[PDB]
Parts: C-alpha cells; structure tokens; sequence
C-alpha cells in the first residue's frame, strides 16, 4: 500500500496526506483507517471507517475515499500534529490487514 | 457473438446446451498463443542482437541484397522485400474495424520489422563471427577464413579456397543475384507460404457462411424467428439454429487444431 | 479497556519468545487481537492476528512459518511466539485490539482499525 | 548442484510435464461437467424424465440427452486424439535425444543443449523425461 | 427513506446442498456489495421487486410483513417465497454497521402472489436493499458453511478471481469478460 | 413408505426423492441442520441425510 | 464489441490490475465507460485516466513507457506489459536482445583462452494419462 | 477413478484412469541403467 | 532416412539401424519403404 514520505504546512493550513489501494485495501472494501503516532507513542486511531471518526479525536481530523485513493485532511493544523500518520486496510481476507509506511507531517 | 445476436432469447437457449462455448473459446486461444512460440523458437535464437555491418562486401562475398539497406527506408533486406512481395476483423495501421459477425484476428507479438531484425541479426553473426556464434560468445573470424573452415568441413581442403577465392567469391555473388531475379519474376516459389494464407481464408469464409444456413429452422434470421412466432414456438426454431452453429463452430476449431499442429511441426522444423 | 503488554525484553539471534497481552478493566469478547511488528525508525506492518471467540488465527505470508499466535479467552491474555527470532526481527511489536468483532465464522461486524493498543513489548535481538 | 539448486527452489521448470496434467484434467472436468446440461430437455437426469412423462414423450426428452452426450464424448475424444499426436510427436523426439545425447555425442549444434556437447543423462519424471545436458562453452577470448 | 451503504451484507446459502472446502460460483439473487440501503424510522409501501432485503435494529418495532439486528431475504422465485434469516448482537442506532452475514434458510411457501408490493408492520429503526441477479463466488469452509463471498460484478480484480476461480491468481493475461456497447436511440424509417 | 437401510453393499435407494444405486456407508461429513444433501466437487450427489434418524451417508458407486 | 482481459503482475506481488478492451478504438470505449453504455458494467471500476492504444485494443490503467524490457505478459504487436517502477504495470514495446556491437575485421581472429563446463536442462511430456470411459 | 496404492475407488460417470505398463519406478530402472552404462 | 541412410552415411546413433552405420538399401513395400540397413557391430573384445 503506498504513501508519500512526508506533508507539510503552516499552522492553521489545511494539509493532506494521500494512500493509493487497489481493487482490494484502499477500494474494493470501506474499511480505511488512519493513525497518528508521535516519535516514541503508540499509535493513535484517527479514523475508523473511511470517513468516521472514533471519539477522542478532534474535528479538525476528517477524510474520504474516491477510486482506490484514500484522503486525510487536517484542517487548522496545529503544532501538535507533528507526527507520522499511517494508513491500514482490509486487505481482503488472506492479508486481513495491510498498511502503508508513515507519512511524516510537519508543520 | 457467432451463434447468437442481440437476442436474449438464442442466448439463454444456447446456455442450456453447456460450456461448449468456454471449450471452443480455449481451443482457438491456446492456439492463437502457440502461434507466438513459433516465431520465437524459429528466429529468437540471437541472445545479442547484432548490428549490421557497414561493410557489405566481405572478402570479395556480397552481402549486399541478404543484409538490410542503411538508406533505404526499410528495415528489411532487399531479398526479404521481394519475398514480402509474393505472399497474399483485424486493427490495422490505424483502423480498427469490426464486422457483424464475431469473427477477429488478434495482431501477432513479434511484428514483421522485428522479425526482421532477428534475420539482420543471424545473418551479421554468420557474416562476421561464423558458427562460433552458435557455441558460446562470437568470436570475429575474417569472412574468408571462415570460409576455408567450412570448406574444409566438407572434405575439400582450405587451399581451394585460397588459391580460388575469386572464382568462389565470383559464383557466390552470381548465385545471390540469380536468387533476386527467379524471385522477382517467379511465381508459386512462396506457394507453401501462400497456402496458409488461402486454407485460413477458406475455414473462415466458410465458416462465416453457415449463417446464413437454416438447418431445418424456418429462416436464418433470429430477428425474423421471434418476429414471426410466438416463444414457445420461436424457441424450437431458435434451437435448430443454435445446433447448426455450434456444429459450424466445432468443425472449424477442430480444423483450425489439426492444421495448427501442423504447421508446429514445421515450425519445429523451420527452427531445427 | 487497557491492553497491557510484557516488556524489555533482550534475546538470542536464533531464539523464541512468547509476549503476552491482557485485557485490563475489561475482556476481549469477540474482538479480533492483532499484532504489528514496529520497527524502531521505520514503518509499522501486520504480523498476524487471532480471534478469541472463535480459536481463528490470519498470519502475514512473511511470518506463516515463523510465528504462532493464539489467545485463551478463560484467562483473557493473548499471546505471540516469536519463532527463530533474528536480529531483523527487532521491534516494539504491539498488540492492539481491532474494532472487528467475529460472533461466528460466517458472521462478523465492525472495522478492522485498532482503537486500544497496548504499549508494547519491545523486543531486542542479538 | 547448481541443478539440484534451482529445481528445489524454482516453479516453472518442469511447466512442460505439468500442462499434460492440466490439459488433461481440463478434459476430464469439462466432460463430466456436460452431464449436468439439459440440451433442450426437461431436465438433465434421466430417472427425473422417466418419472415425470409418458414413455411416448419420456423418449423425446431421452433423445435430447443422448444427442447432447455423444456431442460431448466425441468432443473428447477427438481432442485426445489430437493431444495424443502431439504426445507423440515429443516423445518420438524425446526418443531421439535419448539416442544421440544420451548413447552417443552430438554433432547438432543446439541439439542436445547450447554449446559443444560432451554428454547427457536421462532423468525420469512424472509424464516425461529431463535430460541433463553437459556442454563445453569456450570462453575468455583473446583477439590474436 | 435515508441512504446507507451496504458493506458485504446480504449473503446467504443459495440451496439446501453440503459442499466443502471450495469456492461455490453462482448466479442468484444477492445484495450487490456496497449497494445503496434505504434508511427508515418508525410504515410506507415500499415496492417489492426482484428480490429484497430487509433489516432491522428495532429496540421490538418491526412485528409483521406484508407481501401482496435481525436481518432476512425475501425472494420470489419458481413459485415461492424464500425467506432467509440470520442476527447479529451488536447496539447500532439508525445504520447498518459494516459487516457480513450469512443468512440460513427458514421458509420456501408455495404461495401464488404476485409481489410487487412491500409493507413492514409497525406496532405501538430499518433498512430496505434490493437484490440483483449477479454472480458470486461463495466460500465453503470444512463444515458446509459460507464465511466469506466475491462479488463477481464489483470491479476487473473480483472479476477475474472469479474467472478463475480462486483468492490467489498467477500472473498473466486472462480473458474474463466480453463487452458490448449499447444503443443512444431507435432509428425507425 | 418406507424400508431399514441397507448398509455397505449394492443398493437401490431413495432417499426424499433422491434416487440412484450405490453403496451406502456411514459418513463423517459435518452437515449444517437445514443440508439435506452433499454433492462432490463435480455435481454429483456424495452424500446424503436420511429423513428419519439424520444420520450421514456417503454414497459410493455400485461397482 | 470485443472481449475484456484483465492484466496482473500475480497477486503474491501486487493485486493490481489493468484492463484491455480488445479490438476496439480507445476513444469509443473510454467514451462508453464514462457514458454508461458498456454491458457488463463493473460497479466500482474507474479508468484512472491512463489509457493507451494499441494494435490489440485500448489497454487501461498501464502507463506507458518508453524503456524496453525483456517481454513479461503479451498483450499484441510489439506491446508488453509488466510490474515496474516509473512499482505500477507499464507497458512497453519489448527489447529483442543484447545490443552487441562485433567488430569486423580482415586480419583479426578472437579464440577463446579458457571454458566452462556447464549443465543444462529439457524437458520432455513423454506420456498422458490412460483415461478410459465407458460410453454407455 | 485411479486404483492407486490399495484403495480402487469408482466415479457414478464411467470415467476411468488404467495404470501404465512400466510404472515409475520401472522407469527408474532404465534410467539407472543409462546414467551407469554412461559414466562406465 | 532415404537421405542420409541411402544417399548418405548417418553419424546420429541409432537412426539407420543399431551399430555404427556403413549402408542402406531402400526395398519398396505396400504402402511403405523397408530399409535394410547394414550396421558394423564391434565384438569379441578384450581388457587391456
Ligand atoms: C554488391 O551488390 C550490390 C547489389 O547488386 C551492387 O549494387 C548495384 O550496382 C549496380 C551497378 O552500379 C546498380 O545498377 C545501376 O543503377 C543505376 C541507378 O541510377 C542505373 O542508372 C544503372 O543503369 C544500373 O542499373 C544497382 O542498382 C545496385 N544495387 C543496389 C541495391 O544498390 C554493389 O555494387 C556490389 N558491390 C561490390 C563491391 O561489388
Ligand atoms: C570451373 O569452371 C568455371 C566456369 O564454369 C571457370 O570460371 C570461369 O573461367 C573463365 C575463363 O576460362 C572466366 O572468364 C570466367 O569469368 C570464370 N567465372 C566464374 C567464377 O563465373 C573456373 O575457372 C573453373 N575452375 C577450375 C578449377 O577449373
Ligand atoms: C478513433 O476515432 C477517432 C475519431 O474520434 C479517429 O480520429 C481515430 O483515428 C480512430 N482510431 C484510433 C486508433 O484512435
Ligand atoms: C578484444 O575482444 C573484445 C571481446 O571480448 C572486443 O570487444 C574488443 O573490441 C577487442 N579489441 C580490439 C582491439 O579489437
Ligand atoms: C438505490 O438502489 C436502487 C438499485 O437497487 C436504485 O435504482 C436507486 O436509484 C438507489 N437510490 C438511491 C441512491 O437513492
Ligand atoms: C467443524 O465442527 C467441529 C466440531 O464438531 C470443530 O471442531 C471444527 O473446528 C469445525 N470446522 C470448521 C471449519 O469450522
Ligand atoms: C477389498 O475389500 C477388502 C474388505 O472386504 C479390503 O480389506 C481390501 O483392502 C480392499 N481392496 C483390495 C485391493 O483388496
Ligand atoms: C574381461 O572382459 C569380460 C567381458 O567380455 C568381463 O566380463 C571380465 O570381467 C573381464 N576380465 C577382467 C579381469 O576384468
């Protein structure tokens, strides 16, 4: 599953980071989630399903998936989210899940 | 496509008869594939391709009508064009054109100019490296030395060829421009590469022809069948046309498999 | 819930490790229980998974022949054994339990995200 | 070794033995398979057919069936005569080798593997035979 | 009457026959994977055509059908009314949570209605998909159960494992479909 | 109507409707409760439920 | 009309796939897809504006390339495709062989210094199954 | 139906698989005797 | 086999016949060419 190495912008900037599936992961199944995860932290769930959002999770964090390209947005991003974000799948049921490498946000 | 149009009617009918149609869409595709092996294990035998040499007259041989011309626009010798000559739904150009019946011809994976540069290539290394070219790396050898090899392969020793090496060098060029003229003006010398051209038009124009065969149905037409009759009825006529057409479709693949082995074992041969 | 995970462990370059983890303040049911192999300075990937309710197990192809992962639902730990551990195989690999939720083997609801994730079982290899 | 290495660990290799063991269970499948069509019949079983009609219309039904399954075995068989040729025609040519590369020294160039050949040996395998074939390839030249 | 998204829901055992240890590939009538599902809160006639599927959360609302989470099939063919069933024990408010089901057979009623005509009974939440003649390739595990299905119609990728048959397809070239195009009008001189 | 079953050896059977001659045998096969019949991978009957006791059988052809 | 093949690189590399709409101008089918009026119709199918001519038909969702490489899956004329870096499935026109220059020369001979015993390998189907069937 | 092993299994369709005259490792045999005839 | 048997000498083992190949003669048949093919087989050796 592929994701860029990095995203960047100013604070208070709407920034995006981008995975491109297939007919299985990233389209073929709504099953899309991204993490956040600071240097030395457990990843955080940040969405759930392709566009839900878990509790304990700020607005500002939304996202959609067209074709086989998911979509992350943060939007008013803070210094606070200077972090990797990841992005898993169902990868149908004989991989059940994959993921892509980080994205490293800095803002 | 073959045996039913835009009728839902022929089409569900014909499923209550089995996959005769996945068969016979195997059958005519496996060979469709075979028939790339053998362009490929007939002139694929260069594992370098080699480029042709500038020079055309080697040790007094003419290679000139055997090798491809460097100005001409062609990418072929000048004795393949004259063959290219004698000899004879496909995309061509370009133009992709269809026709009503669901009969097509896929393009080959090894195109005429690529062919082409397979024959360059064999005939550079036989010019220039000899039968080295066939055991290991090719080794350069003067064209006229590998001549007295080969001269002296057949019993007759390499004096001949020295002491001689005009008067051979002489009746090899004479032969070579014998060779462009009988084919220029000769006809039926490429008859075995015309008949495969005139057998497959034939087992397609029959093929195609049997459309318009009723085989006891009241006409040929679908259109016709279920304009004219009520379904319970249309349908017993739809079944005659259905059983005609998979018999046309049966004999012509089955020809089609017979006359491709064939024309492996010449391939086999070719490559031999 | 908090799934909590053994710790600071250091092993041999061809050796086998077994890392727990248990539900705390709470059970696993029929939440699948994933790992995920985190290696430090890198990305994150999936070593497998196992289905307390139901005994099923999903492996990467990488780690099919490596690496055994089951659970037991009476004492609500899930386990992992590292099979001919490596020096390659140096990661914090956590645990983490998936939204997904499998009643039967026909009949499964929920994501496959992982909302509580334990904090790790860093294991070394030398 | 580099033999023993390579047929451990690569797929493909043997694909010539293994398509006569797809081609021919293709046969097969597709054939047993036709037994499930109705051909224009009430149903494919027989028994159903004799329950269902009259033997004046019961035979009718029948002849659909038999029609539809003679079309199937001939099929068949004519593409395991066909098969059967081309069978034949490997191990005519499997023979040969046998006989030039394996009980002699071949003088063929490409014939019994590229370079000069010295010699073979006749491997079994499942629907077949794997030569191997021993050959001297000069090298490191030297322009003189 | 709201929008949902049904993510492979609607399975269920197409016939009365054990088979194991095999991909089973089938035309019937199933929920497509993701098709539209329309929401409902609380009666309205909602048409019955070629099949439907219907849910529902409840809380114990939905009491009664009229033909002229707790999830079924209802489908009219060859002179019956099948009806498949299946539950799963999850607290969702007003949608369908993602997830698969296989549904098992409850009724086959010889019953000569023409249904056209849909009505839930309501006393004192649910969902409505419609179901499509499509193909899929149901998974069988040792004991005769579906666990998991492909939706032979949904994109190239499912369609080609259902060509051939399998999870896993080697690498290659494959024909799996025809294709035609069709008509933007009618021509009549 | 009906009659005991026959075991291991040549039989002509019905079972709910299902007819044929072969060699009934007890059967391991993990039937779900609404399967009345198993099938092989060709379309073939491989077992049956008998409609009385439940049990499994498989059916062998009549050499 | 024409038949519709589905391209992959094996799915034990990646399950992405690209799709040839055979003997047909690329133009009409993309026209088609986005028009909806293809029969069999894939719910969720996008071309992903990639969409390359060739003499078998319009390929979709490779990129073409201009390198060569040795051909991998045949798709027609001299167009392969096969999984690569730009990994994604590309198309290109196949290379034939090594590029080789031999000198040639009138007085130059090379001879080879030294050898290498090497082992090759044929296979050969000898023999089928001997299926039998009994017709009645 | 193979009668391989031994277990001689039937199908309800009369399709049969006969065994081979030389079997493998009859095949085997030549095989030895060729490989050993070579090296002496 | 008529070319290189008949009008030739064969160096391919076994083909025109077991034993080193000296000659052949092409007798006409029903249907068919019978060749008889005339072979130097070595013999009576001894370990030296
Ligand atoms: C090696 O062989 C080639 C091929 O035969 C020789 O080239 C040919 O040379 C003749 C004589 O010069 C050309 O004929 C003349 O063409 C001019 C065209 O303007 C015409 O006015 C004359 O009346 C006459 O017909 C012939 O076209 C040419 N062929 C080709 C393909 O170029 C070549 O000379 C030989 N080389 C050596 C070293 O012997
Ligand atoms: C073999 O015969 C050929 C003729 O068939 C001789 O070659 C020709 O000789 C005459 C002179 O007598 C020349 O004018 C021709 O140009 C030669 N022609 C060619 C090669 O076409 C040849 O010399 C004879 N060789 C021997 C060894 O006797
Ligand atoms: C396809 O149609 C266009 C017109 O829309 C035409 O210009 C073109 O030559 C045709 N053929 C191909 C191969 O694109
Ligand atoms: C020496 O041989 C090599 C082939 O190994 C060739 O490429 C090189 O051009 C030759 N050197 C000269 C001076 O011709
Ligand atoms: C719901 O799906 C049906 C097909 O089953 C379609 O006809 C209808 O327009 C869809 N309604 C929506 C998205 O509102
Ligand atoms: C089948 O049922 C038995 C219990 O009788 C169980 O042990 C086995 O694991 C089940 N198999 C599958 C594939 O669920
Ligand atoms: C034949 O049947 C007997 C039981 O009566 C069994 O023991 C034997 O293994 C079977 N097979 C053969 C080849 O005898
Ligand atoms: C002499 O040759 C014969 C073969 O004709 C062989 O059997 C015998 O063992 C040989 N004698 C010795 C001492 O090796």
């Amino acid at each position: 599953l592929t994701q860029p190495p990095s995203a960047s912008g100013s604070p208070g900037q709407s920034v995006t980071i981008s995975c491109t599936g297939t007919y299985n992961d990233i389209g073929g199944y709504n099953f899309v989630s991204w993490y956040q995860q600071h240097a030395g932290k457990v990843p955080k769930l940040m969405i759930f399903e392709v566009s839900k959002r878990p509790s304990g999770v700020p607005d500002r964090f939304s996202g959609s998936k067209s074709g086989n390209t998911a979509s992350l947005t943060v939007s008013g991003l803070q210094a606070e989210d200077e972090a990797d974000y990841y992005c898993s799948s169902f990868a149908g049921s004989n991989t059940f899940v994959v993921f892509g490498g980080g994205t490293k946000l800095t803002v | 496509m073959y045996i039913c149009g835009d009728s839902t009617e022929c089409a569900n009918l014909l499923l209550q008869y089995g996959s005769f149609c996945t068969q016979l869409n195997r059958a005519l595709s496996g060979i469709a594939a075979e028939q790339d092996r053998n362009t490929r294990e007939v002139f694929a035998q260069v594992k370098q391709m080699y480029k042709t040499p500038t020079l055309k007259y080697f040790g007094g041989f003419n290679f000139s009508q055997i090798l491809p011309d460097p100005l001409k626009p062609t990418k072929r010798s000048f004795i393949e064009d004259l063959l290219f000559n004698k000899v004879t739904g496909e995309c061509l150009g370009l133009i992709c054109a269809q026709k009503f019946n669901g009969l097509t011809v896929l393009p080959p994976l090894l195109t005429d100019d690529m062919i082409a540069a397979y024959t360059a290539a064999l005939v550079s290394g036989t010019a220039t490296a000899g039968w080295t070219f066939g055991a290991g790396a090719a080794l350069q050898i003067p064209f006229a030395m590998q001549m007295a090899y080969r001269f002296n392969g057949i019993g007759v020793t390499q004096n001949v060829l020295y002491e001689n090496q005009k008067q051979i060098a002489n009746q090899f060029n004479k032969a070579i421009s014998q060779i462009q003229e009988s084919l220029t003006t000769t006809s039926t010398a490429l008859g075995k590469l015309q008949d495969v051209v005139n057998q497959n038009a034939q087992a397609l124009n029959t093929l195609v022809k049997q459309l318009s065969s009723n085989f006891g149905a009241i006409s040929s037409v679908l259109n016709d069948i279920l304009s004219r009759l009520d379904p319970p009825e249309a349908e017993v006529q739809i079944d005659r046309l259905i059983t005609g057409r998979l018999q046309s479709l049966q004999t012509y693949v089955t020809q089609q498999l017979i006359r491709a082995a064939e024309i492996r074992a010449s391939a086999n041969l070719a490559a031999t | 819930v908090q799934l909590v995970q053994s710790g600071a462990e250091v092993k041999k370059p061809g050796s086998s490790v077994k890392v727990s983890c248990k539900a705390s303040g709470g059970t696993f049911n029929y939440h699948v229980v994933g790992w995920v192999r985190q290696a430090p300075g890198q990305g994150l990937e999936w070593v497998g998974s196992v289905s307390p309710a139901l005994g099923r197990t999903n492996y990467a192809r990488k780690f099919q022949g490596r690496v055994t992962i089951t659970a037991d639902k009476s004492s609500n730990i899930a386990y992992m054994e590292l099979t001919s551990l490596r020096f390659e195989d140096t990661a914090v690999y956590y645990c983490a339990r998936l939204l997904l939720v499998e009643y039967t083997t026909s009949s499964r609801a929920g994501g496959y995200g992982m909302d509580v994730w334990g904090q790790g079982t860093t294991v070394t290899v030398s | 070794s580099q033999i023993q290495e390579s047929l451990t660990t690569t797929s493909t290799a043997l694909g010539k033995l293994q398509d006569v063991v797809n081609q021919n269970a293709q046969a097969l499948n597709t054939l047993v398979k036709q037994l499930s069509s109705n051909f224009g019949a009430i149903s494919s079983v027989l028994n159903d057919i004799l329950s269902r009609l009259d033997p004046p219309e019961a035979e009718v039904q029948i002849d659909r069936l038999i029609t539809g399954r003679l079309q199937s075995l001939q099929t068949y068989v004519t593409q395991q005569l066909i098969r059967a040729a081309e069978i034949r025609a490997s191990a005519n040519l499997a023979a040969t080798k046998m006989s030039e590369c394996v009980l002699g020294q071949s003088k063929r160039v490409d014939f019994c593997g590229k370079g000069y050949h010295l010699m073979s040996f006749p491997q079994a395998a499942p629907h077949g035979v794997v030569f191997l074939h021993v050959t001297y390839v000069p090298s490191q030249e030297r322009n003189f | 009457y709201t929008q949902h998204t049904s993510s492979m829901r609607g399975v269920y055992y197409p016939d009365e026959i054990f088979r194991s240890d095999t991909l089973y590939l089938t035309q019937d009538l199933f929920l497509p994977f993701y098709s539209n599902v329309t929401g409902f809160h609380t009666n309205p006639v909602i048409p019955f055509k070629d099949g439907i599927y219907f849910a529902a959360t409840e809380k114990n609302v939905v009491r009664g059908w009229v033909f002229g989470l707790r999830e079924f099939v209802f489908k009219n063919k060859d002179g019956f009314l099948y009806v498949y069933k299946g539950y799963q024990p999850i607290d969702v408010v007003r949608d369908l949570p993602s997830g698969f089901n296989t549904l098992k057979p409850i009724f086959k009623l010889p019953l000569g209605i023409n249904i056209t005509n849909f009505r839930a009974i309501l006393t004192a939440a649910y969902f409505v998909g419609y179901l499509k003649p499509t193909t899929f390739m149901l998974k069988y595990d040792e004991n005769g159960t579906i666990t998991d299905a492909v939706d032979c119609s949904q994109n190239p990728l499912a369609e080609l494992k259902c060509s051939v048959k399998s999870f896993e397809i080697d690498k290659g070239i494959y024909q799996t479909s025809n294709f035609r195009v069709v008509p933007s009008g009618d021509v009549v001189r | 109507l009906s009659t005991d079953l026959i075991k291991n050896q040549c039989v002509n059977f019905n079972f709910n409707g299902l007819t044929g001659t072969g060699v009934l045998t007890p059967s391991s096969k993990r039937f779900q409760p609404f399967q009345q019949f198993g099938r092989d991978v060709s379309d073939f009957t491989d077992s049956v439920r008998d409609p009385k006791t439940s049990e499994i059988l498989d059916i062998s052809p009549c050499a | 009309f024409g038949g519709v093949s589905v391209i992959t690189p094996g799915t034990n590399a990646s399950s992405e796939v690209a799709v040839l709409y055979q003997d047909v101008n690329c133009t009409d089918v993309s026209t088609a897809i986005h028009a909806d009026q293809l029969t069999p119709a894939w719910r969720i199918y996008s071309t992903g504006n990639n969409v390359f001519q060739t003499q078998a038909g319009c390929l979709i969702g490779a990129e073409h390339v201009d390198t060569s490489y040795e051909c991998d899956i045949p798709i027609g004329a001299g167009i392969c495709a096969s999984y690569h870096t730009v990994k994604s499935i590309v198309a290109y026109t196949m290379s034939l062989g090594a590029d080789s220059s031999i000198a040639y020369s009138n007085n130059t001979i090379a001879i080879p210094t030294n050898f290498s015993i090497s082992i090759t390998t044929e296979v050969m189907p000898v023999s089928m199954a001997k299926t039998s069937v009994d017709c009645n």
